[PDB]
């Protein structure tokens, strides 16, 4: 069938500029009309740009009219978008869609699988790890504190993937410093502390940088 | 090709002028452009 | 710029039929085709609707749209619910410019557990952070369902609304939600302070955990 793959965007720091392609399998480019859509992590569809299969007519929503720049060739199966003076708020994943004939041009039936583009001023920065000490079930409740720490992402196991039972990794939250925080959880028994030991395993590829803490009960 | 003007009518039927008005089967003719609600849009035959 | 507004969450059981309405800010609703799609987690969105009220090949026809006029709204109607359903659903259209327009989105839950409170706890800030000059007090909440909670943060009595940070909730391993709060202070902020609560407030009943700088 029809498959769309986008390539490209990246990071960029406001201002700047960056350029998505996407190439089309199949037979219907040609005849197609090919849309951009953006979606911001948790939020909604918004859609930003389309051209007609012949590149005569372009539409552009107007959060972006003036600043990216819709575009094609045929002959090689490709959509482009040139994003220029790019916002903060540009930051999304980014869809190339068809708006095929059968629909009368009218909808997108065939979706790419997207690409992210991420615009921030912040630079690379490994986290700091903090430990959340735990305090009728005989439950409680233990964790890791992943703070301030770019670009996306950070991946943490407990006591190097053993421990899953009751984990969770909670998503990242994007604080005013431009800076990413995280936070991991694990509920254990209240009876397993002092005897069992649980160390959180805290990965930050972009950064390099690789932290194990223990996280003991305080007092 | 010639190209028609085609609107919903007053299988699927559309209105369409030439270059007064015929009525053609939508399976007889092939969007040029996205089909509107309310309006007309460009249409060739699917013959040509 | 016109709006089309969804309702943010709709529910219900599996076999019920629900609605989901998408009211057009400006213009008519009429002046041009409404469209919708379904987008299920993880996934990319696909055509449910077009031109109003048809379905694509493959689409079941429990799926229906409709437009009303007198209210200036188009609405999605999914008869005999079933599990697959669950997913974001968004209402499509365009506006007087010719700029194609996409609806806020309406997330639907299929209703398939039992109801379940949030477990809350609060953690104070850590030593190791305290002596790095910050302080942190993490609210991690659990094990609820259905999944949307709202989270409230209080400086002994009084509302803080500043320095906070919350998680949209997320599916644990056991299929129930989970989500966390962060606030950010100062040292000295914290230390200022009898207490600081964390109150979460789920399907009108809320939990509270406390925590006091006097460890
Ligand atoms: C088609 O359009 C022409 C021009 O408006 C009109 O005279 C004719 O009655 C229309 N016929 C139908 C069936 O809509
Ligand atoms: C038809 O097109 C006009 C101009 O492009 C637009 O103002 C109108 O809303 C469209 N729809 C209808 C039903 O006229």
């Amino acid at each position: 069938q029809v498959q769309l793959v986008e390539s490209g965007g990246g990071l960029a720091k406001p201002g700047g500029s960056l350029r998505l392609s996407c190439a089309a399998s199949g037979i219907t480019f040609s005849e197609d009309y090919m849309h951009w859509v953006r979606q911001a992590s948790g939020k909604g569809l918004e859609w930003v740009s389309r051209i007609s299969y012949d590149s005569d007519n372009t539409w552009y929503a107007d959060s972006v009219k003036g600043r990216f720049t819709i575009s094609r060739e045929n002959a090689k199966n490709t959509l482009y978008l040139q994003m220029d003076s790019l916002r903060a708020e540009d930051t999304a994943v980014y869809y190339c869609a068809r708006a095929p004939v059968w629909t009368g041009y009218t909808s997108l039936d065939v979706w790419g699988r997207g690409v992210l583009v991420t615009v921030s001023s912040a630079s690379t920065k490994g986290p700091s790890v903090f430990p959340l000490a735990p305090s009728s079930g005989g439950t409680a409740a233990l964790g890791c504190l992943v703070k301030d720490y770019f670009p996306e992402p950070v991946t943490v196991s407990w006591n190097s993937g053993a421990l899953t039972s009751g984990v969770h990794t909670f998503p990242a939250v994007l604080q005013s410093s431009g800076l990413y925080s995280l936070s991991s959880v694990v509920t254990v028994p209240s009876s397993s502390l002092g005897t069992q030991t649980y160390i959180c395993n805290v990965n930050h590829k972009p950064s390099n940088t690789k932290v194990d803490k223990r996280v003991e009960p305080k007092s | 090709c010639v190209t028609l003007e085609c609107r919903q009518v007053n299988e699927e039927i559309k209105n369409c002028s030439f270059n007064v008005y015929a009525l053609f089967y939508r399976l007889d003719i092939v969007p040029l452009e996205e089909e509107r609600k309310g309006n007309s849009s460009k249409y060739r035959l699917i013959n040509c | 710029q016109v709006v089309f507004s969804q309702p943010h969450s709709v529910s219900g059981s599996p076999g019920q039929t629900v609605t989901i309405s998408c009211t057009r800010s400006s213009g008519s609703i009429d002046n041009e085709y409404v469209r919708w799609y379904q987008q299920r987690p993880g996934s990319v969105p696909t055509i449910v609707i077009y031109k109003d009220n048809q379905r694509p090949s493959g689409v079941p026809d429990r799926f229906s749209g409709s437009i009303d006029s007198s209210s200036n709204s188009a609405s999605l109607a999914i008869s005999g619910l079933q599990s697959e359903d669950e997913a974001d659903y968004y209402c499509q259209s365009s506006d007087d410019n010719f700029n194609w327009v996409f609806g806020g989105g309406t997330r639907l839950t299929v209703l398939r557990q039992p109801k379940a409170a949030p477990s809350v706890t609060l953690f104070p800030p850590s030593s190791e952070e305290l002596q790095a000059n910050k302080a942190t007090l993490v609210c991690l909440i659990s094990d609820f369902y259905p999944g949307a909670v709202t989270v409230a943060w209080k400086a002994d009595s009084s509302p803080v609304k500043a320095g906070v940070e919350t998680t949209t909730p997320s599916k644990q391993s056991n299929n129930k939600y989970a989500a966390s709060s962060y606030l950010s202070l100062t040292p000295e902020q914290w230390k200022s302070h009898r207490s600081y609560s964390c109150q979460v407030t789920h399907e009108g009943s809320t939990v509270e955990k406390t925590v006091a700088p006097t460890e």
